[PDB]
């Protein structure tokens, strides 16, 4: 085959100048880094000569941020069947994002300035009605998985990182007046989909690799698809991590919000959904610790696996945490009542279990540092 | 008969019902185990019974005699109805919990217990996700029953197609009565036909149905277009929709209101082109803007086309046609030359109206889609005559 | 009258307004023929001169011009906008001269921009087709459908073109002057549609580079000027207005992209060649320094080993510079890469004036003011004005994502491309239109020329770029959903579909795994291809799994689980079209059966081997719903295999059972044979899932108790009966007239094979008295039958044949096998 | 059938012969005086060859008769014209068709 492989140069001109584009792109533009969105966020919010007229300062007119926040929400909320991807709202929500958090010993002073300078590009967004248009995008969704949510996601998170008590307050006074179900309802949509290890695809994967066929298009040995398991890992802890931050710095009125909505007709009680999905993951991982016991040694993939399962179970710990802290005596309750308790006993077994394996060969020393963590 | 259903009965009205408490006194109570009660069916006025006959049944307000019709909630199977709780006044205690609480429908009388039939043979072939309710001795774990609000705009839309429907059957039996007897130079001799009500009622409907304004802001907009959305699809599940056609061909049977009276009289006769107008309003307020209303004509599209060239209500029909072309790419499928030749002798016999040129324009393209038989058929029935 | 009294003459304007609405939506989206006779009622002449009137109500005017479009330019502009997206640059001198910046003094990534849409353009976008508007030419005597579609009407673009620039810089010098009677009595009735012409113009591509230099300095003379008046931004304009001047930048930001991505395409032949020199020279120094050191050569030789795109690859990693030694290439050849990079970056502008200086500032600053002086009141707008800035601030991601639409060919397969683009602009036109005979008749010539195309085989990469496949499917569905429940539309059409989309996964794996990730969808439209005859969705699906592991371990359950629900209702009901022919009733539809069956074969079987994560699942469904299995293998009250298989032979035999027994197609349905091959279907498919003699050896629990769990279902004795089953053979007589069975109505060997392959996959032969049971009952008599039939007379019989292939395939094998 | 009248006269010498092209302007209206085409508002002379069958019978025959500048006015028959099935969108079916023609040369 590698004699067959023929030398570039008696490769006919044109492969090889589209060969050479594939090549340019991925290790050239790609990697160039170019930063346009602070940049593009302060010329859409400086507003020019209203001062001028000095009738602006009465009328209030929009600036352009707030305009097309505005026009994203005037999307959102128009009546439809399905929500269409937009990928202009997806670009200006990753810029906005970005331009949010816009990131060895600190001083107080300096970490207090960091923490100001966050609240200003925050208050940049949420002045101007995001917090209100990631709400109507996560209602607009209903409960289908997709870039624009985790977009609207990522958006929530990087407005309401740091726990904005503006952030919160703005978007349980927006759904307290709304009283509109369907943000939870895609909520729990969003949970159930939500994905955990499975050991059929595990398996599946293992024996695509150990195939490695040679692609009739040149050559692509051991060729790896798309990974099967739990591949929506980061849109799970971006979900869990914007109902933590919701809840974060002890915000007992948004936190009876999720256990129970008063004014609504219908009510969607977010602890248990999240005890349901922990549930299912310590499930997963009891499936996948029975798979692995009896082999010596786990191999990369399957530390991966537990990695990538661990940080999720870590994200929803952390989740549940912050609702009940504060304290939440009604979430004190519901846990209680929960079956946070079978959760518990199925994780104390593996951590035992895993533990004692892990310890007996030094190379699992990381995933062993990891899993004491998530205990 | 009542089932166990899901899908979108959850949201229909024929799945709603009230509660009506015994005593007429604080009958608006906080609800409690034990609590005797009749169950009642919003669209029909039905009341939950049990008749040795047929069993559990939904039976007229005559035929309940709170025997029947007496039912109590009960947090646990177990009975022991040792005591009959007193008669209290005021609100009470609030022991039951709306989409918390597991409730148990137990007839008082016979002390039965509601459940699921179980599958007949050949159900289970079929999947239907009906399942007949009876009233058991024992029944099963899962009778417990969730109670859940409804909302007062559904609730209202419900009592509303109560009263239309008996309010229009009632006008639609009054005249199949006269039908085919002449009155002569004689009254026509039978109940009067409740015309004012029916005005009314029209004239209610077509605001309750009348389409947000237009300088409203978005938000609301898109609100009101959706509590008018649902609100379309209730009638049209209950049913007005074709009750609205049966009244609008009794009335089309005759061709003049001179015609009507020979048959009604003048007193009807005044009032029968209103009706006619009211109807067709009516029918356009209710399909308006809804794909599944307008997509409905497909299969009597017909039905309209017949009617254009009646000057009564042409403007109305026309408006008809005009919505449910706007709307559904099923009727422009299923046009044909017939129909093309109809509108444009529409055209021809009415004048120059450029409503008519819209709705061939609609007929031609529908959301991005054109239609070559549609577009070829115009121009060479239409263009050539140049006239 | 003169139709200038419309303007006191309020109803009869609004009447001659929907007239031309109604024109223009008869002649909308590519009704050519209308188009033509509409050139009738409104000739070349009215237009041009409405055109140019003033004194027409604005409505009229808009109209008007609207009517134009529609009529000449509108199918010719958006066939042109659909093919623009796409930038196939073919590999010539034009293209080598093409460079990001203009020849001049400055260094290229400090020099100035040139002007966009000026310049050379190598990118192959299909030429206009127009055809004279002529009624007294002879009317084609061939029928409807048959007859080629009509072009478009024919009008004189450079007239036009002159005229529109004449007309917009009227409008914009008396916008200047801010008199009190515009044109259409608006500011936006005079300047709208104008602009709607130009850029309609402009993306057909007809002005050239002086035109397009006086629309530039129209928009903005002092950015555009190349070395008083005022400029439409400049202006102050309505929200439409502003608009139009958005779609002017848009084309002109689309120009500058195209610009980029033809200066890399010659970047990349100059490169490749000063790249495929160096590397000739330097395995020409390995080869004579092989006798010096062999470990170093040897690691050097490497490189020769690798893929050409590894070598492109590792020769391209020096940007970091601590990869700089590594990589074999000298300092020149790094440091013209390196030019060419920073000046890519100056061209997108993110090297980092009041005065804007570029199109990207010009239209940055245009938006923020218009944004800053007013609160726009349409979405549409502040779509385009937001979405244009996205470009200008990330013009570098915007060539990310326009570069895997880039594909360099020779100059040689310059017409073929082209004759494909057209058939590919005809099946895009396709979509927006319902289909109709005409329309199914131009989609399958369309997909034969290009079956016929060399490049659709020779660049499977330009078409998977091109998307053509997906508009395939779309087409097919869409004739699919239309009429799906009353009865299939188009058939003729849809088994086109497949043939090349079947063929397009064939070709080769990457497009298999593209026509996978839509699997599901062609499933889900499945349900109606078992009563379909020929190729069909599910066969697109068979072709999408066929012969790849790596796509059979990626399929989802819930794929096969809806397949295995198909079947079942096919178990239960019988098909409605056999009903209204007036077959004879049954419980249960075979034939759909037969085409699950076989999908799920496909897909559990592969290259010989089973996959036994998908079997598993299979066997696991298949008796989750036993309907599946058939009425016979039912369980209770259930007749076993071989007797139904004998019921099937006597419905053969016995008319009004096997047919309604009251077909220019002969490929009517025979109930026998129909439920001989479902039958034979589900055993091979079962033997397939069967598990390998290995897993056996190991001792695998789960494949033990798929084993036992197949040989319940199946038991041998029925096996040997069907194998033992006589079999109809032709014979001479009356003169010696070949009595022939019909294949379609008859028992058939293919049967017997599906029994042998479960007998030896599940039950085996391990013993010399089984062995010799088999062969006395079935094999040796078949045996016998095909040498007999060996003769001048019968060796060509569809029969001799059959019986040929299954020995071959089934029996001997197994005899060798079992020799010892 | 063609039925020839004379507009203008031409030269009276020339006549096409089978194989030539003709060049022509014509102004086209139905027998009841409506116009559906006219190769002068395009500005562009219609050219066709005589024999090729390009052209409709009734402009084939007549043409046959005209001279170089001559001018003529052509009534033609349905059975010479389109016929029943006629023209869609333009002309009706069974329509006489009047023809005013120019005979501007031969090539």
């Amino acid at each position: 085959a590698c004699f067959r492989m023929t030398p570039l140069y008696n490769l006919p001109t044109h492969r090889a100048c589209n060969m050479f584009l594939e090549s340019y792109k991925a290790a050239w533009i790609l990697t160039e880094d170019h930063s346009f969105e602070d940049r593009m966020i302060d010329d859409l919010s400086k507003a020019g000569e209203q001062e001028e007229e000095e009738e602006e300062v009465e009328e209030k007119k929009p600036d352009p941020l707030h305009q097309l926040v505005l026009h994203f929400s005037r999307t959102a909320l128009t009546e439809k069947s399905k929500l269409d991807e937009d990928y202009l709202y997806m670009a200006y929500a990753d810029i906005m994002a970005k331009s949010c958090h816009l990131e060895v010993e600190v001083s107080f002073e300096e970490k207090e300035m960091e923490k100001q300078r966050l609240l200003y590009q925050q208050s940049r967004l949420h002045t101007r009605g995001a917090a209100e248009m990631v709400l109507q995008m996560i209602s607009a969704c209903k409960g289908e998985t997709g870039a624009m949510v985790s977009s609207t996601l990522k958006l929530g998170i990087s407005i309401l990182n740091g726990g904005n008590a503006e952030v919160q307050q703005k978007m349980l006074d927006y759904l307290k007046d709304k009283k509109e179900v369907g943000f939870f309802q895609s909520i729990q949509a969003l949970m159930q989909t939500c994905s955990v290890l499975d050991l059929n695809a595990f398996e599946r994967q293992n024996k695509a690799e150990g195939l490695g066929m040679v692609n009739e298009d040149g050559t692509v040995i051991n060729r790896q698809n798309g990974e099967k398991v739990m591949a929506d890992d980061e849109f799970t802890q971006d979900l869990f991590r914007f109902l933590q931050l919701l809840c974060e710095g002890h915000n007992n009125d948004f936190q009876n919000y999720l256990r129970t909505q008063t004014g609504n007709t219908t009510t969607i009680n977010i602890i248990i959904c999240t005890v349901d999905y922990l549930l299912r993951l310590q499930e997963s991982i009891s499936d996948f610790y029975w798979y692995y016991s009896g082999k010596d040694v786990i191999e990369e993939q399957g530390k991966r696996n537990f990695s990538k399962a661990m940080s999720v179970a870590k994200q929803v710990f952390n989740s549940l945490t912050e609702y009940i802290q504060g304290p939440c005596t009604g979430n004190q309750q519901s846990l209680a009542h929960s079956r946070l308790w079978d959760a518990v006993v199925g994780f104390l077994h593996v951590f035992a279990h895993m533990m004692m394996k892990l310890a007996q060969d030094s190379s699992q020393i990381e995933l062993l540092k990891e899993l004491l963590d998530l205990q | 008969l009542v089932y166990y259903e899901g899908g979108a009965v959850c949201t229909h009205a024929r799945s709603l019902w009230r509660l009506e408490p015994l005593r007429i006194s604080w009958s608006g109570s906080h609800l409690r185990w034990g609590q005797p009660l009749r169950i009642r069916h919003v669209t029909t006025g039905r009341y939950l019974a049990l008749t040795e006959d047929q069993g559990l049944v939904v039976v007229d307000a005559c035929k309940a005699h709170t025997k029947a019709t007496s039912f109590c909630f009960r947090v646990s199977k177990e009975k022991l109805d040792t005591a009959p709780k007193r008669d209290v006044e005021g609100m009470g205690p609030p022991e039951i919990k709306y989409g918390e609480s597991l409730c148990f429908v137990q007839h008082v009388a016979s002390g039965l217990w509601l459940t699921y039939a179980a599958p007949d043979p050949k159900a289970l072939r079929l999947g239907v996700l009906k399942k007949k309710a009876i009233l058991h001795q024992e029944g099963h774990m899962d009778d417990a029953l969730f109670l859940t609000r409804c909302q007062q705009e559904e609730s209202q839309a419900a009592r509303m197609i109560h009263s239309t429907a008996g309010l229009y059957n009632q006008f639609i039996k009054g005249l199949d009565s006269f039908s085919g007897k002449p009155r002569g130079s004689g009254p026509p001799a039978g109940p009067a036909l409740p015309i004012e009500a029916v005005i009314l009622s029209l004239q209610d409907l077509i605001g309750y149905f009348e389409p947000p304004s237009e300088e409203l802001q978005h938000e609301e907009k898109q609100s009101k277009l959706r509590s008018l959305r649902n609100r379309q699809s209730l009638f049209q599940e209950e049913g007005m929709l074709s009750l609205v056609l049966n009244c609008i061909d009794r009335l089309n049977v005759y061709t003049t209101a001179a015609h009507f009276a020979e048959y009604a009289g003048e007193e009807a006769a005044e009032s029968w082109k209103e009706i006619v107008n009211l109807l067709y309003e009516l029918l356009a307020s209710l399909i308006r803007g809804n794909r599944a209303n307008c997509a409905l004509f497909s299969t009597n599209l017909d039905w309209v086309v017949s009617k254009l060239d009646r000057l009564e209500a042409s403007s109305g029909i026309l408006e008809v046609l005009y919505c449910v072309l706007i709307e559904s790419p099923e009727v422009l499928n299923i046009i044909q030359e017939n129909h093309i030749k109809s509108i444009i002798s529409l055209l021809d016999k009415h004048g120059r109206n450029h409503k008519v040129l819209d709705v061939l324009c609609s007929l031609c393209v529908c959301n991005g889609v054109a239609v070559r038989s549609n577009q070829d058929l115009i121009t060479e029935n239409l263009l050539p005559g140049r006239e | 009258m003169d139709i200038l009294e419309l303007s006191e003459r309020l109803d009869l304007q609004r009447f001659h307004s929907h007239t031309l609405r109604l024109y223009r939506a008869v002649c909308a989206l590519g009704n050519n023929r209308v188009a033509h006779a509409l050139c009738s009622h409104v000739d070349q002449a009215q237009l041009l001169h409405a055109l140019e009137d003033a004194h027409l109500p604005g409505p009229l005017r808009a109209g008007y011009y609207d009517l134009l479009i529609s009529i000449h330019l509108e199918s010719a502009c958006r066939s042109r906008r659909s093919m623009l997206s796409e930038y196939i640059v073919p590999l010539t001198p034009e293209t080598r001269a093409i460079t990001l910046f203009p020849p001049g003094r400055k260094g290229g990534n400090a020099r100035r921009h040139g002007l966009p849409g000026v310049g050379v353009t190598t990118s192959l976008r299909p030429p206009h087709h127009f055809s004279p508007p002529c009624f007294v030419a002879a009317l084609p005597a061939a029928g409807v459908a048959e007859a080629p579609a009509r072009l478009s009407p024919a009008i004189p673009l450079e007239a036009l073109r002159d005229k529109a620039l004449r007309m917009l810089g009227e409008a914009v010098r008396d916008g200047g002057q801010h008199a009190r009677d515009p044109v259409g009595g608006s500011v936006e009735f005079q300047f709208v549609p104008v602009l709607k012409l130009v850029s309609t113009l402009l993306v057909m591509g007809i002005f050239g580079d002086e035109d397009v230099k006086q629309i530039l300095k129209m928009i903005e003379p002092e950015v555009f000027t190349e070395e008083l008046e005022e400029g439409l931004l400049q202006m102050k304009l309505p929200e439409s207005v502003k608009l139009q001047m958005c779609n002017l930048l848009e084309y002109f930001c689309d120009q500058e992209l195209q610009h980029r991505v033809e200066s890399l395409a010659a970047f990349a032949e100059r490169y490749v060649d000063k790249l495929q020199a160096n590397q000739r020279s330097r395995y020409a120094l390995l080869m004579r320094a092989f006798t010096m050191s062999a470990a170093e050569t040897a690691r050097r030789t490497r490189e020769f080993r690798s893929p050409p795109q590894e070598q492109i690859n590792m020769l391209l990693h020096f940007k970091d510079e601590a990869d700089e030694e590594d990589c074999p290439l000298p300092e020149d050849i790094r440091q013209d890469l390196q030019d060419f990079h920073q000046d890519l970056l100056a061209h997108c502008g993110i090297q980092l004036e009041k005065k804007p200086q570029s199109l990207q500032e010009l239209v940055s600053h245009m938006v923020v003011r218009w944004a800053q002086e007013d609160y726009v009141q349409s979405p549409e707008l502040v779509r385009a004005m937001f979405s244009l800035l996205h470009r200008q601030y990330d013009g570098l991601g915007e060539l990310l994502r326009a570069l895997p639409r880039a594909y360099t060919i020779s100059p040689s397969s310059v017409e073929d491309t082209m004759s494909l683009l057209e058939c590919l602009g005809q099946i895009r036109s396709l979509l927006i239109v319902q289909m109709g005979p005409q329309e199914e008749n131009l989609m399958i010539q369309s997909i034969g020329n290009i079956m016929n195309n060399k490049v659709f085989y020779q660049h499977p990469n330009l078409m998977r770029a091109l998307g053509m496949h997906e508009t395939v499917m779309e087409v097919m569905v869409n004739v699919l959903g239309g009429g799906e429940t009353k009865e299939i539309r188009f058939p003729k059409m849809v088994t086109s579909c497949c043939r090349f989309l079947c063929y397009f996964c064939r070709i080769s794996r990457q497009n298999q795994r593209s026509m996978f990730d839509h699997l599901s969808y062609l499933l889900e439209n499945s349900g109606i291809g078992l009563g379909m005859q020929g190729s069909t969705p599910l066969d697109v699906a068979a072709a999408s799994v066929i012969d790849n592991n790596e796509l059979a371990l990626a399929l989802q359950e819930q794929d096969l689980e809806k397949v295995v629900s198909y079947l079942a209702g096919c178990g239960l009901q019988s098909c409605p079209m056999l009903l209204a022919k007036g077959y004879p009733d049954i419980g249960w539809n075979p034939c759909g059966g037969e085409r699950y069956l076989d999908f799920l074969r496909f897909a559990v079987f592969v290259n010989g081997e089973s996959v036994e994560e998908n079997a598993n699942v299979v066997v696991r469904l298949l008796i989750r719903k036993p309907e599946c299995f058939g009425p016979a293998l039912r369980g209770e009250g259930g007749s076993g295999l071989l007797a139904a298989i004998e019921e099937a032979i006597r419905i053969s035999e016995d008319p009004a059972r096997d047919g309604p027994g009251v077909p220019p197609e002969e490929n009517r349905v025979h109930l026998g044979h129909a439920i001989m091959s479902f039958y034979a279907a589900l055993i091979d498919l079962l033997g397939r899932c069967a598990p390998e003699m290995h897993l056996i050896q190991a001792g695998k629990g789960e494949a033990l108790r798929i084993r036992a769990i197949l040989r319940s279902l199946v038991p041998l004795d029925d096996l040997v009966g069907i194998i033992s089953l006589p079999l109809q053979i032709p014979t001479l007589g009356k003169d010696g007239a070949l009595v022939q069975p019909k294949m379609s109505a008859s028992f058939v060997p293919d049967h017997k094979a599906s029994m042998v392959l479960f007998l030896d996959r599940v039950y085996g032969i391990e013993n010399q008295d089984f062995l010799l049971h088999v062969l006395d009952v079935g094999f040796l008599p078949d045996m016998r039958a095909a040498a007999s039939l060996d003769t001048a007379t019968f060796s060509t019989t569809e029969m001799a044949l059959a019986l040929n292939r299954y020995l071959c395939l089934a029996v001997l094998p197994l005899i060798t096998k079992c020799a010892p | 059938g063609v039925q020839v009248e004379t507009i203008s006269p031409g030269d009276g010498r020339t006549f096409p012969k089978r194989g030539q092209t003709c060049v022509v302007h014509y102004t086209g209206m139905l027998e009841d005086g409506k116009k559906f085409d006219s190769s002068r508002d395009r500005n562009k002379p219609f050219k066709f060859m005589l024999g090729k069958q390009e052209v409709i019978r009734g402009w084939e025959e007549g043409v046959a008769q005209m001279s170089v500048g001559q001018r003529a006015k052509l009534t033609i028959s349905p059975d010479y014209a389109y016929g029943a099935t006629g023209h869609p969108g333009i002309i009706p079916p069974h329509a006489t068709l009047v023809f005013d023609v120019e005979l501007l040369k031969l090539e």
